[PDB]
């Protein structure tokens, strides 16, 4: 008969047992994760063997109802969001296999051991000692046995496994008439509607580098004041005009380079507001803390929090020994039940992660209305990109003033404004091209375009064209450099990061200039101003029921991404610069390397 | 007058109420209900309006569905299960139970219909389970385009506000 009704059929069926599977499985990973012992793991693993053998099962079922002969948008975009499932279309031999390289690699990246300045004992692995090492050590050699050490372990270890993986995924990828692996990440940001608002995959790769050549000199004007402000530190070790060499970037890559501002430093005359004091002497508390973020919540336009958020949600550390992480975080469990797992502190940190947190499960209760299949942000930066706005308001220091923790008469000093601008510049900025150059780099891996023989070579070449960092020491063929991180072990995309880079600064702007703020762009605080909240929900409901262009639309105003507003919250930083820098700033040459 | 065993939605309790007079005038400070809402009457001809041969129907709903036992609102169960008919209108009163009806393991005593071939007019109740087939061609379940037409709803302890067990009845 007619396909519609079929489809309508299938999709109401599933959508009713997911609703319960996926409630039974979160429901199971909470009860793990409130209370760690031996006997959680086993109904935590039986709920997603359950959850995963019914999604797989159905998945790709409904194959046999084709895709272009459907008529509404809703049901297609539906049963597309449905069909791509991955291996399950291929053999049981090869699921199998994939499975168990996936399970080899995330093992082996999880127990590295490294182990030397000393006689050969004391093994720090990662989390416990790398991760302090790096960010406090300012000593050349340590930072460099460290960085060598763990990579000649762990890429040596890994890139036989990688070397199979990329051929069985992009043969995979070929099963279900793709073109590679690579086509198959990308296509998340493919979309199709009206006239106008289509955007198709292969375009893709023409923005994300159009966006990018217009970040390059206010990068470059960050990359030479952090260079010439080297000098005082390392004296004849860093190259006057060169790349930063990759291992004094105050992490174990180069993700952030939040650690380096106690080295560069405008003013050190001057302290920061509120650092950790006022607070004791206040005498305040989680509660008051996630109080007085409701209220500035509510004070914009936005929905306040729900009772069970306060009655079922844990905001301090249980007092019943009972072991758990509580790295902080948002749960959305499914059938309207959202909280937050979070040990409180009473530092300006947990303050700022209080705003933020709440933010995402504002968006988690934005579009609980829409169908199952379709409750997700509108690409993936959409969700990370509209909780920091919040953090960005909060740190003004109007509010602190409004709320009572200043005094009313401290002014806003001229050196404290560019201390914040200069603190923000190092974490936001610098994070970019790292992010460009492993999402193009991996995507051509999956191209085929390179050859087998000549990976990780061409790799080192774009650190030298895009970000500007040279490797510390000689890298042949049989090191697999991105498996060192986390997210390449655990294979995850990465542009998402960059997508909501540049989202978060278009909302703000957009955001601040309806609400009729005179002055910069740093001291925007949006309270007592609804217009803002009101764009901004207009927008927050869609979820993925249309395309995100037509998402963007909606506040920005444009259908593309912008960058206009990442360099106008900078200005006044990027004068500083300017004036600053009578040298350098020339850009840098790719011929300087420590070793040679 | 009230019972700890209530049923389902395609199941619904229905009560003849005859030579009776009631008041429910603790309505005004009571925070107990959750929701309370009469569309015939304004409680201004209730002065010169006795009840006499009224009918109590009764059964649990979600909360996000607690607005669909009204006149018009399409929704979903509201054209399958339960539809309310334009003229003969009388009052709506929905309450929570979370704290006897749901339990921190899972209670899926409770059943709705989704699937049938037809509008429902006012009044019509459906029990028979037949298996659901787009285009005709009766089927032996579980063969493949060969649908069931029932659900369970599920409710929890720790859901959220309108995901809740609410006990609704309605006064015609
Ligand atoms: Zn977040």
């Amino acid at each position: 008969s007619t396909i519609e009704e079929l489809a309508k059929t299938f999709l109401e069926k599933f959508n009713q047992e997911a609703e319960d599977l996926s409630y039974q499985s979160a429901l199971a990973s909470w009860d793990y994760n409130t209370n760690i012992t031996e006997e959680n793991v086993q109904k935590m693993n039986d709920a997603e063997a359950k959850w995963s053998a019914f999604y797989e099962e159905q998945s790709k079922l409904a194959k046999t109802y084709p895709s272009q002969e459907v008529q509404n948008l809703t049901v297609k975009r539906q049963l597309q969001a449905l069909q791509q499932s991955g291996s399950s279309a291929l053999s049981a031999d090869k699921s199998k296999q994939l499975n168990t390289i996936l399970s080899t690699m995330s093992t082996i990246y999880s127990t590295g051991k490294v182990c030397n300045q000393s006689n050969p004992q004391e093994c720090f692995l990662l989390e416990p000692g790398l991760d302090e090492i790096m960010a406090k050590s300012t000593d050349y050699n340590e930072r460099l046995w460290a960085w060598e050490g763990w990579r000649s372990v762990v890429g040596k270890q890994l890139r036989p496994l990688y070397e199979e993986y990329v051929v069985l995924k992009n043969e995979m990828a070929r099963a279900n008439n793709y073109e590679d692996y690579g086509d198959y990440w990308r296509a998340d940001y493919e979309a199709e509607g009206a006239d106008g608002y289509d955007y198709s995959r292969s375009q893709l790769i023409d923005d994300v580098e159009r966006t990018f050549s217009e970040i390059k000199p206010l990068y470059e004007q960050l990359h030479a004041f952090v260079r010439t402000k080297l000098m005082d530190a390392y004296p004849s070790r860093i190259s006057p005009t060169g790349c930063l060499p990759a291992h004094l970037l105050g992490d174990m890559w180069g993700r952030f380079w939040t650690n380096l501002y106690s080295l560069t430093v405008p003013f050190g005359q001057k302290p920061n507001i509120d650092v950790t004091d006022t607070m004791v002497n206040q005498g305040w508390d989680a509660e008051r803390i996630f109080k007085e973020a409701e209220k500035f919540f509510v004070s914009v336009g936005l929905p306040s929090m729900t009772q069970g958020f306060w009655e079922n949600s844990m905001l301090t550390e249980p007092g019943d020994g009972r072991k758990v992480v509580c790295h902080p975080t948002a749960w959305d469990l499914g059938k309207g039940d959202f909280r937050i797992k979070m040990c409180t502190k009473v530092t300006m940190d947990n303050f700022l992660t209080a705003h933020h947190e709440m933010g995402h499960i504002q968006y988690d209760m934005a579009y609980a209305t829409q169908p199952f299949l379709l409750r997700n942000g509108a690409n993936e930066g959409f969700h990370e990109a509209v909780g920091e706005i919040m953090s960005l308001s909060a740190a003004t220091p109007e509010h602190l003033k409004s709320i009572g923790l200043l005094p009313y008469d401290f002014h806003e000093d001229n050196e404290t404004e560019i201390n914040f601008l200069l603190k923000q510049a190092l974490t936001i900025v610098g994070t970019l091209p790292f992010t460009y150059m492993l999402e193009k780099w991996r995507w051509m891996v999956f191209k085929g375009e390179i050859p087998k023989e000549q990976w990780m070579q061409k790799w080192w070449e774009m650190k030298r064209e895009i970000v500007g960092v040279v490797e510390p020491m000689p890298h042949d063929e049989t090191y697999c450099d991105p498996a060192a991180l986390f997210h390449v072990a655990n294979d995850y995309s990465f542009i998402r990061y960059y997508t909501r880079t540049i989202y978060q600064f278009q909302f703000q702007e957009a955001l601040c200039q309806a609400a009729q703020h005179e002055g910069p762009l740093h001291k925007c605080d949006i309270s007592n101003s609804t217009e803002a909240g009101q764009k901004l929900l207009n927008m927050l409901r869609l979820g993925r029921s249309e395309p995100w262009t037509l998402a963007l639309e909606n506040v920005v105003g444009a259908k593309n991404m912008d960058v206009r507003p990442l360099l106008n919250y900078f200005e006044p930083l990027f004068t500083w610069l300017k004036e600053q820098n009578r040298n350098s700033f020339v850009g840098w040459s790719t011929e300087w390397t420590p070793y040679a | 007058f009230n019972a700890t065993k209530f049923p389902s939605v395609y199941a619904w309790e229905r009560k003849k109420i005859s030579n009776c007079v009631a008041d429910y005038s603790v309505l005004y400070n009571s925070t107990f209900f959750s929701t309370f809402k009469c569309y015939g009457v304004s409680a201004t001809k209730l002065n010169d309006l006795c009840f006499s041969n009224v009918y109590a129907d009764s059964f649990v709903v979600k909360g996000d569905d607690v607005r669909q036992i009204a006149p018009g609102q399409t929704g979903v169960i509201a054209d399958y299960n339960y539809k309310l008919p334009d003229d003969f209108m009388g009052c709506v009163l929905a309450w929570n139970t979370r704290n006897i009806d749901a339990t921190s393991t899972g209670n899926y005593n409770y059943k709705y219909r989704y699937l049938r071939h037809g509008k429902l007019r006012p009044f019509e109740r459906d029990i028979s389970n037949v298996p659901f087939s787009p285009d005709g061609k009766p089927c032996t379940p579980p063969a493949l385009n060969c649908y069931w037409p029932l659900n369970d709803y599920g409710f929890y302890t720790t859901t959220g506000i309108g995901y809740q067990p609410y006990r609704v009845v309605v006064l015609s």
